[PDB]
């Protein structure tokens, strides 16, 4: 995740299970990568629920 | 023990004091509660006796 994290023009980097800035001593099982997308203002609408 | 103090998440390896961005992030965060939320989200009142 260090190449990722240190990737500069990410703008919005929003978890909602665990801390995100500590994932290397964190390991898991999976790893689900989607990608699309979408305009601006439906941008916040990735939070689950919406 | 009990913290108040609001300072802003220095998490990265630059002086950022800012108001928000990356590595740069309010520490505090907004508990949302509607009865629309299923059971396990809704508020409850603990008290601890000591």
């Amino acid at each position: 995740y260090s190449v990722l994290y240190n990737l500069a023009p990410f703008f919005t980097f929003k978890c909602y299970g665990v801390s995100p800035t500590k994932l290397n001593d964190l390991c898991f099982t999976n790893v689900y990568a989607d990608s699309f997308v979408i305009r601006g203002d439906e941008v916040r609408q990735i939070a689950p629920g919406q | 023990e009990r913290d108040i103090s609001t300072e802003i998440y220095q998490a990265g390896n630059k002086p950022c004091n800012g108001v928000a961005g990356f590595n740069c992030y309010f520490p505090l965060r907004s508990y949302s509660f509607r009865p629309t939320y299923g059971v396990g989200h809704q508020p409850y009142r603990v008290v601890v006796l000591s």
